[PDB]
RNA sequence: UUGGGCUCUGUGGGUGCUUGGCCGCUGGCCAGACCUACUUCAAAGCCACCGGGGGUACCUACCGGUUG
RNA sequence: CUGGGGCACGCGGGUACGCUAGCCGC
């Protein structure tokens, strides 16, 4: 999470992992940005099964990001703070997320009708 | 603002652009330029030194 | 053709350039050069006119021509036999001609016998305007120094004008203002 | 002094884009 | 200096007669801003410091000749409600105070007499002239 | 200081005033009259002394009735240039140009003169066809008048090739001509700009021998130079 | 009747008007 | 259709003319606080008086 | 014109000549044909770059070489034609590059 | 309670205000509303034309200079 | 018949110059009274219907554009286009500076635009002449700046730095600075008095009278810190937007708020008013903004949703609306009709300012002649837009052509015009209505 | 070595390890396109820096009351 | 007499002009 910005990349290929593997010139490959997002990115976590990651922002919201296109699925906001938030969490049994902002306020979530 | 007239006068009796009540004589304003400093700030920072020995002495 | 549909425009090792719609792969024209003793296509690219073209002959006339009548529009003398043109580029800018940088139709030629690069000014009847001399090292056979000039582009909407040769050299110019100039200045070069 | 030249002012231009030819 | 505010006693006096003429389809109202627009820098002309009967007599031929032209075209559009009362006294009002700022000019005089004989007013002709003879023996 | 610099750019670069103070010095520059009574002389008897010497013109020479409609009617008398659009602008200024070519010819006669003071207090064709004018103005660079227009003329506003006669605006006595054919020698911008204008002319057929004279050995002086510049011994370099 | 005009646009004062211009002492030595 | 406004400085001085012209609005759009101006102008009368 | 000259004279005695001021100041057939591109048609409306080149709100199928004429508007919109679209020993002589070697 | 997008205006009588107020009608009124709606108009030349402004301010008596002889004959 | 349309004259000047619906002359039942109270309607019948004639006399011609055809529109309009059409006497206003290193800047004009000011954040004040291009000053102020913004002239200004307020002459001398605020995020000035008004972080909003140099209120918000300001010049009264969600309005004669809209669900970023003080538009967090009727407290229509949470709105003399957000700007046009009584909202912008990379700081309208101001991260930029604009003020409230006769009168005449700071209310309108409480004692005592 | 020199004044790279310009970003756009929809429920509290001694009628903050 | 109240005030042809005093239209 830069400045505004969010991006992931891959992570690269090492020379010690490869058995006849070389320093590669351009070693990153980047794989998506996402600029749906207002103000400073400030706290980044993914899921345990590394396919959905949470983004905790600096404008008192956090937004659920898709690893790669689900099908039941949209990328999506959580609002209501009163002040940013600083964390943000899946569970272990990844239903309800936490998020904890910055005046001292957790919320759990969950996805319910 | 021209030099107010007599009547106009008589009427901004309180009025006065530069000389606030609240600028203090601009006695910060003498002093720095008396004294060569280059911050305003380190004025008023050496003026709550100055009132802290004040009233450590007043208490005294 | 800029505005033209599904058709590319190839030139021969002969003096014609033929027309071919790509869509069902069909030959749909073609076209043959005034004064048959100019020998070889060489170059070739279309201007910011509408449906107007020019291609370069080995034997030293430029030519530019109305694509849909055939009609030769300017003729230029503009290679020595032993000097053909080799990549040529027009600038879009909207001025820079007519002796005084207000008006339009300059164009930039280049060869790879040679390492400099010359400036037409199109408007009255095509004159030269100018000669960047040895932009690049000019090229030798005999030397060990490495010369000649790949291409050229005006690049879109501005004055810049890109250069590389084979020197190893990738250079840009650009014209002023103010001063009117003849040959631009260079303002990136790296070797 | 005059007649020196200013920045260079990469310019606002619009070109045909030609993606359209099919 | 008073002279706008001046201005904007006689231009806002001007103003109903172009109020009608606005109601009227004898002006459309870039013409009618045309109008206002000549009018105010007249007058403000007029209540300039330094004047002269040359200026008097361009102003008044200015509006006389307007009174003319609106004759003519509501006589074209054949409307009889307009009358021509305000725009001769407004134009008398003209010919008073070029009096009383130059009384001396012969020539803004005869003008004056000149005027109020053709529209019709003679006991106000009578008048005039007596000033005029009393300025000038 | 890149922000001043900015700023001046653009404040040089402006075509009208908007403080009362240049207002007032703007209109009052002007050739006939002295400044303290331009400033107060209002916009009738300005059209009034120069539609006379227009007429004076115009009995004098033929073709000038396009511009009696076009220039110097009641309504022309109060154009303001300034509000405008461009395109607007620049098909007044080819008027503009079509003028001058035509009148340079009578330039030491009073009515001509009087007409490009009205062509000047109105239209301030010395701030917006500049060049124009001091190029129809140069070939009497010894006249009074060129000294008057010398004085009037706005300094950043004029032409990046004749911005050498600065000096002689803080100095107000004519350049003579060999300062001009040494600045005609060293640019090629100068040259060029005299050789447009009078080839304008001649195109238009409105030439006279004067002003070719003129023109002939200006280029001539300034080939010369310039070949004494060009030789160089390196046979590269001469060619 | 109607002509070009000149241009001639280029301290404490000089001679004096308020006592029909006494002027200026030039300082000779014998003064 | 474009026609953006614009203002001379003929608008508000006309050339060779040092009058003053001040055009007035009318709009109490353009003048706020009307009965408080008012009242204060009242009030100096007095203390004037 | 069912006006009078002098009234019009009139008109510009007091209303002024302003809009007749302003118009004082402002006083190869195709070679080769080709029969695939009468053959094509193109929907333009659900293009998006080709969205600003129809008339009206209806305008969505148009026929190859209508298409191209609508390019070609966009063209000229876009880049308008030069003048130089639109014999001397000397200036044959500047204009060969041949005179210009060394 | 209070929804979204419903204001809250305190109801509550701001205690300085009270001297620009006029406590006592005037003794020609006879009601309140004739009388805030009496004033209802600015008096000076930013709110309306000078015609109406000499109108609205001219004196009931004028007294020019002279001698003031009484009455003579009566006029109406 | 003829008499309907001055009927419909009438009416028209009840609607505009009547200020006070019309006196019931039957109601009254002295004869002194009556023919006193028809006089008195008769002259003011006549007044409004002579002004209703005088709005003739405006000069100007209100800036506009017509799309012409059914396939183009408005907000597909470039400046290039524009500055072909326009007339060259602001075809040269349409200008920008580019001062990169020196943080985003923030802009404000004066109050009649002969003048303006940008001050960068990272401390860098600027104030210059527009149009005519002379800068008046320019200083380096060191560490950070928050808010500058002129007083009542193009003389002097304010700069609101790290912590104390400052206001400096007209080239520049720092006068004084008042330590009274302090660490101050927002200045306005309420100029028909002469009121400058500040909020700092803690919410504590200062009234301090500028002319007397002694502060009028203070007043510590118990709830927030104030994220956004604006200020009613029909009333002069603030409107202050909190974090929590509620925008306040609020008068330096009360300790509690004097309303309280609630509003956007995040806090409000920013808030705009109409200086005839009917609507008042506001951008939440929740990435709506919505409008208000202010006169009646309660809003027109569903909100608007904007793509982003704008940073800033403002609005022009007429309805023009601009609001900046992320970074490019939007200009709606009728955000609010006056003559009619119930909104519709509109389909489309008027007009955009596209988003090159410059992230919108702060925005604002030049007072009078039809250009925009836009204050961001590269520098300042002016674009021109016709819609926006008073066609035609009145030279003696202010006059954006004063010479130094004119200002040295002006200023004294708003000295001798100031107002008392109580004068401060809902309804500026009420100086002299009844006591209805001591009428009621007194009549009262008076007949007993 | 078939002109030399000082001084000034511009532009361009450098003076920190090379991943594109833009936007409403999992896409599109760089000729842009569509432009105003959608809604169940306002809010949790605290703190939040002006130099010293000094007076305090009025304003304010607080604390305690009083009628309505 | 700015005291109030009443009548009339334009374009055609007529009776008539180095002119407008009168009949009916527009």
């Amino acid at each position: 999470g830069l400045k505004r910005k969010i991006e992931v990349w891959h992570v690269p290929s090492t020379p010690d992992t490869n058995e006849d593997g070389d320093l590669e010139f351009a070693p990153f490959v980047r794989h998506h940005t996402h600029m749906q997002h207002f103000d400073d990115v400030r706290h980044l976590e993914w899921s345990s099964d590394s396919r959905f990651f949470l983004s905790a922002s600096k404008d008192l919201t956090a937004r659920i990001w898709s690893l790669d296109t689900e099908e039941g699925f949209v990328p999506t906001v959580l609002s209501g703070h009163r002040q940013g938030v600083v964390g943000a969490y899946f569970s272990k049994d990844q239903e309800t997320i936490y998020t904890v902002s910055k005046d001292g306020a957790v919320f759990e979530w969950k996805y319910v009708a | 603002v021209r030099k107010l007239k007599y009547h106009e006068q008589k009427l901004l009796k309180k009025h006065d652009f530069i000389n606030y009540k609240s600028d203090n004589n601009h006695r910060d304003h003498d002093v720095i330029r008396r004294y060569m400093i280059q911050k305003p700030e380190d004025y008023h920072k050496y003026n709550r030194l100055c009132g802290s020995l004040r009233q450590f002495a007043h208490r005294l | 053709m800029p505005t033209f549909l599904n058709k590319i425009f190839v030139g021969r090792k002969d003096g014609w350039v033929e027309i071919w719609n790509v869509s069902t792969g069909k030959l749909i024209y073609t076209l043959l050069p005034p004064s048959p003793d100019c020998g070889a296509v060489t170059c070739l690219q279309p201007t910011p006119a509408l449906s107007l073209l020019a291609i370069a002959y080995s034997g030293g006339p430029l030519v530019i021509q109305n694509v849909l009548t055939d009609k030769t529009v300017l003729l230029l003398e503009a290679g020595t036999d032993d000097a053909p043109v080799t990549s040529i580029s027009f600038r879009t800018d909207g001025l820079g001609a007519g002796q005084d940088g207000r008006k339009d139709g300059v164009m930039a030629t280049a060869t790879s016998v040679s390492g400099d690069v010359t400036f037409w000014d199109l408007n009255k009847g095509g004159r030269i305007m100018g000669v960047l001399r040895s932009a690049h090292n000019p090229p030798s056979r005999h030397n060990i120094v490495r010369g000649g000039i790949s291409k050229i582009e005006f690049l879109a909407g501005q004055p810049v004008i890109v250069t590389s040769g084979l020197d190893n050299s990738l250079k840009t110019w650009i014209f002023d203002e103010s001063p009117f100039s003849p040959v631009p200045r260079i303002l990136h070069q790296r070797s | 002094p005059v007649g020196m030249p200013a920045k260079w002012d990469v310019k606002e231009a619009r070109k045909y884009n030609i993606e359209a030819d099919g | 200096a008073w002279v706008a505010d001046k201005a904007r006693f006689y231009l806002e006096r001007a103003a109903p007669e172009l109020r009608e003429w606005e109601e009227k389809e004898i002006f459309t109202k870039d013409e009618i801003r045309n109008l206002v627009a000549k009018r105010s820098d007249f007058e403000h002309l007029v209540l300039a410091p330094g004047t002269k009967p040359t200026d008097f007599l361009n102003y008044v031929n200015w509006e006389r000749s307007l009174d003319r032209l609106r004759a003519k075209r509501c006589a074209r559009l054949n409307i009889r409600s307009v009358t021509s009362h305000a725009s001769q006294a407004r134009t008398f009002g003209i010919f008073e105070r070029a009096v009383l700022k130059h009384p001396g000019s012969i020539e803004l005089w005869l003008a004056y007499l000149e005027f109020a004989a053709q529209v019709k007013a003679t006991k106000r002709w009578r008048r005039i002239m007596t000033r005029a003879l009393r300025l000038h023996p | 200081s890149s922000l001043a610099q900015q700023l001046a750019q653009i404040a040089a670069n402006s075509r009208s005033s908007f403080n009362v103070k240049a207002l007032k010095a703007s209109h009052s520059k002007s050739l006939i009259w002295e400044p303290r009574v331009a400033v107060s002389q209002t916009f009738a008897e300005i059209y009034s002394q120069c539609y006379e010497g227009f007429k004076e013109l115009c009995h004098l020479d033929s073709r000038f009735v396009p511009f009696d409609a076009t220039l110097f009617s009641a309504q022309s008398q109060e154009v303001d240039r300034t509000q405008m659009t461009a395109e607007e602008n620049a098909a007044l200024d080819k008027r503009v140009d079509s003028f001058l070519h035509l009148v340079g010819s009578r330039l030491r006669l009073m009515p001509a003169i009087k007409a490009v003071e009205w062509l000047i207090r109105r239209f301030r064709i010395h701030e917006f066809n500049t060049g124009t004018l001091l190029a129809t103005f140069l070939p009497y660079h010894t006249i009074p008048a060129f000294v008057t227009l010398l004085s009037i003329l706005p300094v950043q506003r004029i032409p990046i090739e004749y911005r050498f006669l600065d000096p002689y605006i803080k100095s107000l006595t004519p350049p003579p001509r060999a300062a001009i054919v040494q600045q005609a020698t060293n640019r090629p911008d100068l040259l060029s700009a005299i050789s447009r204008y009078t080839l304008d002319s001649c195109r238009a057929k409105q030439e006279y021998p004067g002003l070719i004279s003129f023109w002939g050995g200006i280029m001539a002086e300034a080939v010369n130079g310039m070949i004494d510049k060009m030789r160089s011994g390196r046979r590269a370099i001469q060619l | 009747e109607l002509s070009v005009r000149v241009p001639q646009l280029p301290g404490p004062p000089d001679t004096l008007s308020d006592w029909y211009n006494i002027p200026r002492t030039n300082l000779t030595p014998e003064l | 259709k474009i026609k953006a406004l614009t203002r001379s400085i003929t608008a508000q001085q006309a050339p060779g003319s040092d009058v003053q012209r001040a055009p007035r609005n009318l709009a109490p759009e353009l003048h706020p606080f009307e009965r408080a101006r008012e009242y204060q102008r009242a009030l100096n009368a007095v203390k004037l008086e | 014109a069912e006006k009078d000259a002098e009234e019009e004279e009139l008109e510009k005695f007091v209303l002024g000549a302003k809009e007749t001021f302003r118009e004082q100041l402002f006083r190869d057939a195709p070679a080769w044909e080709d029969s695939d591109d009468e053959r094509l048609t193109i929907s333009l409306a659900g293009a998006t770059r080709l969205r600003k080149l129809r008339i009206s709100e209806s305008e969505d199928l148009v026929s190859g070489i209508e298409y191209a004429r609508r390019l070609r508007q966009q063209y000229l919109r876009l880049y308008p034609q030069p003048d130089w679209a639109k014999p001397l020993p000397l200036d044959s002589f500047l204009r060969d590059a041949n005179s210009f070697k060394v | 309670d209070y929804k979204l997008k419903d204001v809250i205006i305190n109801e509550k009588r701001v205690k300085k205000n009270d001297k620009y107020l006029a406590t006592g009608l005037p003794h020609p009124f006879e009601s309140q509303q004739q009388y805030e709606r009496s004033l209802r108009l600015p008096v000076g030349p930013e709110w309306m034309t000078k015609e109406t402004f000499q109108d609205a301010t001219k004196p009931r008596v004028i007294i020019k200079q002279g001698i003031i002889a009484p009455m003579s004959k009566p006029m109406y | 018949k003829a008499e309907l349309d001055r009927i419909r004259r009438y009416k028209q000047a009840q609607k505009k110059y009547g200020r006070g619906p019309r006196v019931d002359i039957k109601s009254v039942r002295d004869k002194k009274l009556r023919r006193t109270l028809t006089n008195l309607e008769n002259k003011y019948k006549t007044a409004a219907l002579k002004a209703k004639e005088a709005e003739i006399l405006l000069e100007n011609q209100t800036g506009f554009l017509e799309p012409e055809g059914e396939l183009e529109r408005t907000y597909k309009v470039r400046q290039d286009e524009i500055v072909k059409e326009v007339a060259v006497e602001v075809a040269q206003k349409k200008f920008e500076l580019k001062l990169t290193e020196l943080g985003p800047y923030t802009c404000e004009y004066s109050r009649n635009g002969r003048d303006l000011i940008l001050a960068g954040r990272k401390g860098h004040v600027a104030t210059m002449d527009w149009r005519e291009g002379k800068l008046g000053c320019e200083l380096q102020l060191g560490e950070t700046v928050r808010d500058a913004r002129f007083l009542h002239n193009n003389q002097f200004f304010a700069v609101a730095q790290k912590k104390y307020v400052y206001i400096y002459d007209h080239n520049g001398v720092e006068i004084h600075c008042l330590r009274k605020h302090v660490e101050v995020s927002h200045m306005e000035f309420l100029p028909y008095h002469f009121l400058l008004a500040t909020l700092s972080i803690s919410g504590q909003l200062k009234y301090q009278d500028t002319s007397t140099g002694q502060i009028v209120a203070e007043i510590a918000t118990k709830h927030g810190t104030p994220v956004s300001l604006t200020q009613n010049p029909y009333n002069a009264i603030l409107h202050i937007g909190q974090q929590n969600g509620t925008v306040t309005l609020w008068s330096p004669n009360s300790t509690d708020p004097l309303v309280k809209l609630l509003a956007h669900r995040g806090p409000v970023r920013s808030l705009a008013v109409d200086r005839e003080g009917r609507y008042m538009v506001s951008t939440g967090q929740d990435n709506k903004m919505c409008i208000w009727d202010i006169r009646n407290f309660k809003e027109a229509v569903n909100s608007y949703f904007t793509r982003a949470p704008a940073t800033s709105v403002a609005i022009s003399d007429t309805g023009l609306t601009a609001v900046g957000w992320g970074t490019h700007t939007t200009i709606w046009k009728g955000l609010f009709n006056k003559e009619r009584p119930v909104q519709v909202k509109v389909d489309s912008p008027y007009m955009t300012w596209g988003g090159q990379g410059q992230v919108v700081e702060r925005v604002r309208w030049c007072p009078f002649e039809d250009i925009l101001g836009i204050g961001h991260n590269e520098g300042f930029s002016s674009i021109i837009v016709p819609g926006a604009g008073e066609a035609n003020y009145d030279a003696l409230e202010v006059n954006p052509f004063e010479t130094k006769k004119q200002r040295q009168e002006g200023e004294v005449k708003a000295l001798l015009n100031k107002l008392q700071p109580e004068m401060i209310a809902l309804d500026p309108n009420f100086i002299g209505n009844l006591d209805l409480r001591s009428e009621k004692q007194r009549q009262a005592e008076r007949d007993l």
